[PDB]
RNA sequence: AUGAUGAGGUUAAUAGGUUCGAGGUGGAAGCAUGGUGACAUGUGGAGCUGACGAAUACUAAUCGAUCGAAGACUUAAU
RNA sequence: UGAGUAGCGAAAGACGGGUGAGAAUCCCGUCCACCGAUUGACUAAGGUUUCCAGAGGAAGGCUCGUCCGCUCUGGGUUAGU
RNA sequence: ACCGAUAGUGAACCAGUACCGUGAGGGAAAGGUGAAAAGCACCCCGGAAGGGGAGUGAAAUAGAACCUGAAACCGUGUGCU
RNA sequence: UAAGUUAUUAAGGGCGCACGGUGGAUGCCUUGGCACUAGAAGCCGAUGAAGGACGUUACUAACGACGAUAUGCUUUGGG
């Protein structure tokens, strides 16, 4: 049975990454969102 | 199927009535001195002479 | 005089040492030692230490003769329980409880 | 069948000829109760065919041992096994109860070659 | 099912083996002879054989330990 | 409480000798058994120290464990193609 | 004429952290020995764990699973039935 | 002999008390929170920000402090 999760490093990064999210423009509030909380991973 | 309703502590420590064990069955070897059980060699120093 | 020893936080079910506590209480000492040693059950060895130690506090101890001694008490108690789990059929989990128990044992000479 | 194993009439087999092989080779073995009842039937047995001593007798026990050095465990039955056994009738084996065993609680007995 | 209930525990036949039979299969290994050979024939209804009948202690039921009575009171009769 | 109840996850092990407080379950050995267009050999993802040697037995391991993919202490990855 | 560790911040603790999700995001639970560590030298049973003494202490059912220690629940002995 | 009546047994259970275990309520305490008052202050950044990664001690796993001058340096006052 194929699942829905097969991991990949390559498509981590390239759509959940700290450069995709600075990228846009609701990624970087994205992060500053996530900062606010204190969050100790922003982006990965 | 579920049970209906609780089992009170006075069932329970009934229906345990008969659940035990027994004394192992055991005589005195005439060599060892010591215990053991009947039909089986002395577990202590010795042997069986039957 | 009564000797005393215990055993605490034994890693084995309080319900499953009562069974052979039984057979020892008020018997003798050298026969309740030949009991435990010659008996099946897994808590056998345990109970026959704990013994032993109260057998061997009455020597030293509070000074005694170890050939009139008898199992005046024997008995196990609750300890603390451990919580581990069992992942079964359909995403559920059940639990286990991995319950412990604390030995004693009273050896009096009947004086 | 005589008495089931728990194992299937050829694992069953299988494991009667190596506990027999075992028992001449060695001459005592320490194994459980159950099995000490059954061997006792079959390396009996091959004693006969040691104490009659044709080509067609080793040859039919050819079948029953396994090919193990130590001599062949052909050639010590035949030899030493039979020839001690030359006017002892029957009973040529002796099972003693050691008691039951940890793990299991199964009564471990000691069988031996009288 | 387990126990229980039956046959027995050395002053013994209860089981296993071992000797002898019943029933089963169907004529063995080895050798000899006849064939180029596959094979066939002879000794020998042979030889193998779980549970079935008889006998024999050869091996194992050793040594030993537990439970279990002294018989209530009235009345009539003898 | 249900209750010492249901289960203990497809399958062949047997003995000998060790070690040890303790062995059906750990180490060595002989016999047997299983796969063999694969349970064998090599690598991409993906995991990310799980690899090795010396010690350990509280918890994890559906039992045991003197053992381990677990705990402690020291190590191990070498490019002009 | 605010709370007093189920309260008061989600967080009196090394918490927005274990973790959980592909991600945006969600989110706990965990306080207290003693006045001073004076935190049990030494002897005995045990392989160790754990005890029993003897000492520290005003107190050890104060021994780091540390103030007090209750109810459900689990046991051991017994008076009447 | 006869007729009749009655009792001890407790495998186990019920109630009452004595002594333990479990678990962590309650009492008392507080390293920290909540809601406010009066007075500073109400921006930092291309001279490289807020926020972080990696490192630094005789050991160092982590937290604070710090930055290849690194568990910190000089100098002027307090002590």
């Amino acid at each position: 049975v194929k699942r829905t999760y097969q991991p990949n490093k390559r498509k981590h990064s390239k759509v959940h990454g700290f450069r995709k999210r600075m990228s846009t423009k609701n990624g970087r509030k994205v992060l500053a969102r996530r900062r606010r909380k204190g969050r100790k991973v922003l982006s990965a | 199927a579920v049970p209906k309703r609780r089992t009170s502590k006075t069932r329970k420590n009934k229906r345990r009535t008969h659940f035990k064990i027994s004394v192992p069955g055991m005589t005195e070897c005439p060599n060892c001195g010591e215990y053991k059980l009947s039909h089986r060699v002395c577990k202590n120093c010795g042997s069986y002479n039957g | 005089m009564e000797a005393k020893a215990v055993a605490r936080t034994i890693r084995i079910a309080p319900r499953k040492v009562r069974l052979v506590l039984d057979l020892i209480r008020g018997k003798n000492a050298a026969e309740a030692i030949a009991i435990l040693k010659l008996t099946n059950k897994a808590s056998s060895p345990v109970i026959e230490k704990v013994l032993m130690s109260a057998l061997a506090n009455a020597e030293h101890n509070y000074d005694m003769n170890t050939d009139e001694l008898v199992v005046k008490e024997a008995y196990a108690n609750e300890g603390p329980t451990l919580k581990r789990f069992r992942p079964r059929a359909q995403g559920r989990a059940s639990a286990i409880n991995k319950r412990t128990s604390h030995i004693t044992i009273v050896v009096s000479d009947a004086k | 069948g005589y008495r089931k194993l728990g194992r299937t009439s050829d694992q069953r087999k299988a494991m009667l000829r190596d506990l027999a092989t075992s028992l001449i080779i060695s001459e005592r073995i320490e194994t459980t109760e159950a099995r000490a009842k059954e061997v006792r039937s079959v390396v009996e047995k091959l004693i006969t065919l040691g104490k009659k001593g044709d080509l067609a007798s080793r040859r039919n026990a050819a079948k029953t041992l396994r090919n193990v050095e130590i001599q062949t465990a052909l050639q010590k039955l035949f030899g030493e096994i039979a020839e001690r056994y030359t006017e002892r009738q029957g009973g040529y084996t002796r099972i003693l109860k050691q008691g039951p065993r940890r793990g299991d609680g199964a009564e471990s007995v000691i069988i031996e070659l009288v």
